[PDB]
């Protein structure tokens, strides 16, 4: 199983459904994309990412310096 | 006016009002708990909040839309159901006078959020029916949610203590992803901790008192709080706070369905987004903050109070119509008392017209300038028009009319560069900068110097006897 | 429903309850201007008010008679309940029969021509005239459709333009009228003032609601109003004679009052000043002064006029849609990816365009193209431009357009010393105002855009959804 | 034999001289670049192309949505 987002073979299970046998739940943990087992999810061209990508992000709020 | 001590009593009152539907059937959660927020938000009028009784996989029920209308709105207030836009406007106006309302500490036994305590291994899937809002949402997220965090420099001020909306992103079964946007006051906290690598202590609220959620969104002071700004909404009612389990200096309210108290994890950034926001497209994703959830108090049965947002018009900009406008008046007027009224509804105020009698020649532009140096107003606002103090702002008609009769785009529209701008309005080039625009449709007044007449016409004579007389004769 | 006179649609007003009369007697100062202000101030449905008595004279008037919506459809024929977009959208449809030549008749057969006046004139006797607003100049006659031919082709009956124009009454036999620049009798009386010559013209009162509403529409000079009110009748020609006094000179057949007589040329005398359309007086000017030669009414004359101001009078009705939709037209001749118009404020000086952007920066020429067009060159100052899927006339849409797609860097466009309108108070070179292009369009390539700017697909069962709680509240 | 202005070796024979043995045609077929094997072409520094530059290239006209 790879990731829809990413295509990252790094992925698990991140819960089950409370009741039952519903459906479980997955974790990209590359870039934290997460899917239910019951949608199959189609992520447009516009919105995967690869290692590239996820490296100039832009991140919100800046980190301050130390002191 | 009926006040409410949780959003149980408020959900009551909705549904005695014909503003409250039951979906009694189980729904799986993916494409219909969303589907239902954009349907009940696309009824256009008197659209009630929909409570979904079952859920495919979860234990509990969520309900969604409960601020999407004029109705909810006004019954928020403890108003008619049916009082109108500009009513509302003028009771609010008048219940923020009486501003410091000291909240109400309670015991831990009297709190409802304190009935249900998880602190062994967490997992908000147990609790809270997590779903899907828009498609290509990078995961499930937590839309309407009041998040209480303190300032780390002083933790016993009081009015330091702040509390607001803030998107969730669920990443695991017990951490999540909080955008901590640059402007707002949790920012200011996060600085301080994260220069010292500490982290800093939250507290994320689920199901309250819609006059929490409503000060939440609110963009008051850093030094005021807003718990004691419910009490005034509430009109001098205080309401009932309890201390955080893990955290003193934090205080959640009493009437909670569900609290996470937990903390950001300091200088560290993940995969945040997408996600469909208020201005009807999808914000990409960035590196935002991670937080760690350490413990869970919840009420029996808790409700999951979420909004569905996305092409504008949902839940959240009802929400967002009027906490936006009230305190930009108020601010405005605090220096400024020639200031009429402030229309700040669209788009999460930023488009704004501001209604105000011109002291001297070109005052209108220095109240622009004031809209542009407030906490809100500074980094949202991207186009100002003012207008005279006959013009409803309210009314886009007139305000149409004062752009084509008192607007010299010679002189009257100015436009400044490199200004604070909001990273989610998707026009800025420079991602979270936008270039200003300000708009004089007012009247001129001296020094401005005047070569042509512009002063309206006096009605005639019998015009207010001859609408009687009218009316009268219809009557046939 | 197609109407040959004014009377008939006074009837049809009458019959669906949008008509009142006063069958009291009323001093014509302060009352026909109030009853004016007041009928426009009812908000909805309003109805024209008809005077039976006149302190002073012998005849009526009647006021407000295109001032609402429900007037408005029952112009067109329709239901007086039907919507602002069907109406715009069914006079879209007529627009395109555009050639419908008008039918000429004998004179015997035009009740203009009942009564005839040739010695010593007086409106006066006829035209119970009244002040408008207080500090007006004098007694206006403001709901008027002029007819003029072009002296260099007397013949080119194209050339023959009707519109509306204010006429000042300064003696019993002579008025004033606005010859503004940039209206077609402008271009007509400079020809005949460039050889001293004087203009031939006719005053005509008391029309077809459709005559008065093409008089008012800004059509290309070589296009006669009379062929259009054919098309508008959904191809009914209209009822046309000949001038007793002019020949290329022709009147509709069902006019309460017809003024032959001729501007003088080379003079302008005080005229002024007036309350128009942007709610406030506009300030006395020199302005051409017409002789009365001849006088031929029917007998009873009614006399249709109005009362303009504070905006969204009885004149701003009249001019929401017959400013939007030629407009419209001309725009979609050359540029097919337009969508809609809206000029219904102030009489067009702002204009909101709903388009598809062909390419980058389209939308700026689309702009550019109201700004090169009879109407908008001089009139259009704040021109908006929205996408296609934007409802150019939702206010609540066009706000959210200016606040998400405009950039001010680039998105608006000011551009100094462009033709203007002088009764815009605004304009610091009377008459000449600074032009304001805003593109609140999504940008398309090749036009970089680094953001994601693409609207959210409403979730998968919406439209199930929407049924589903409707059902619920049935409860 | 490479491509001068890419340097790929997926480069081919397009067209022979249609009179005699005159000259051959080859084109890249990673850039379209041809050429004749009479006129040996010095591609200049300036208008040299690589994966990376074909990849953000900019097209004309744009490609139209689906519907
Ligand atoms: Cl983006
Ligand atoms: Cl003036
Ligand atoms: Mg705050
Ligand atoms: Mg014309
Ligand atoms: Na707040
Ligand atoms: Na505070
Ligand atoms: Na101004
Ligand atoms: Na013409
Ligand atoms: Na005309
Ligand atoms: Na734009
Ligand atoms: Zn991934
Ligand atoms: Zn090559």
């Amino acid at each position: 199983m790879k990731c829809h987002r990413c295509g990252s073979d790094n992925v698990r299970k991140m819960v089950d459904s409370p009741v039952g046998d519903a459906w479980e739940v997955y974790v990209c943990e590359k870039c934290c994309y997460s899917w239910r087992s019951t949608e199959n999810p189609v992520v447009m061209e516009k919105f995967k990412l690869d290692d590239n990508k996820i490296a100039n992000m832009g991140v919100i709020p800046p980190i301050p310096p130390l002191k | 006016a009926k006040v409410y001590k949780d959003l149980r009593e408020f959900l009551e009152v909705l549904e005695q009002e014909g503003q409250l539907i039951r979906v009694k059937e189980e729904v799986n959660p993916e494409p219909d708990i969303a589907a239902a927020g954009r349907a009940a938000a696309n009824l256009g009028k008197n659209q009630p909040a929909v409570f979904f009784e079952k859920i495919k996989g979860y234990k509990y029920s969520v309900v969604t839309n409960v601020h999407g209308s004029w109705q909810n709105h006004a019954l928020m207030l403890g108003l008619d159901k049916n009082t109108s836009t500009k009513d509302q406007f003028y009771e609010l106006n008048r219940r923020w006078d009486k501003f410091p309302v000291p909240p109400n500490v309670v015991k831990r036994e009297a709190a409802p959020c304190k009935e249900n305590v998880i602190d062994k291994d967490i997992n908000l899937f147990e609790i809270l029916p997590l779903y899907r809002i828009n498609e290509q949402d990078g995961g499930f997220y937590i839309s309407k949610a009041s998040v209480v965090t303190a300032d780390p420099e002083y933790p016993d001020d009081f009015n330091k203590l702040n509390v607001g909306t803030y998107r969730i992103q669920v990443k695991d079964r017990d951490r999540v992803g909080i955008q901590a946007l640059a402007m707002h006051d949790i920012a200011v906290q996060l600085e301080k901790a994260e220069a010292e690598n500490k982290p800093l202590p939250i507290a994320i609220t689920i199901g309250n008192n819609p006059l929490v959620t409503f000060m939440a969104s609110t963009p008051v002071g850093y030094n005021q709080n807003e718990y004691e700004f419910v009490g005034a909404l509430q009109d001098g009612v205080p309401m009932d706070i309890v201390k955080s389990d893990l955290y003193d200096h934090l205080y959640v309210p009493a009437g909670s369905e569900v609290v996470l108290e937990g903390h950001i994890i300091p200088r560290v950034r993940t995969v945040e987004g997408p996600f469909g926001e208020f201005p009807g497209s999808y914000s990409g994703a960035r590196l935002q903050c991670e937080v760690k959830i350490d413990r869970i108090t919840h009420r029996t049965n808790p409700i999951f109070e979420n909004l569905y947002l996305g092409i504008p018009w949902t839940e959240i900009d009802y929400l967002m119509a009027l906490n936006t406008s009230v305190p930009l008046y108020k601010q405005l007027k605090e220096t400024m008392p020639e200031v009429v009224a402030v229309n700040a509804m669209y788009t999460h105020g930023i488009g704004v017209i501001i209604s105000t009698k011109v002291r001297y020649g070109g005052y209108a532009k220095g109240v622009a300038f004031r809209l542009l140096s407030t906490p809100h107003g500074m980094p949202y606002s991207k186009i100002v028009i003012v207008v005279d103090e006959f013009v409803d702002p309210f009314n886009l008609e007139q305000v149409m009319w004062a752009l084509t009769t008192r607007v010299h785009p010679g002189k009257d529209v100015s436009i400044i560069e490199n200004c604070p701008g909001m990273p989610l309005d998707p026009s800025t080039n420079p991602p979270g900068m936008h270039t200003k625009m300000i708009i004089d449709a007012t009247t001129p007044v001296p020094p401005e110097p005047n070569p042509r007449e512009t002063q309206l016409l006096d009605p005639p004579d019998g015009t207010e006897e001859w609408e009687e007389k009218l009316k009268e004769l219809l009557k046939n």
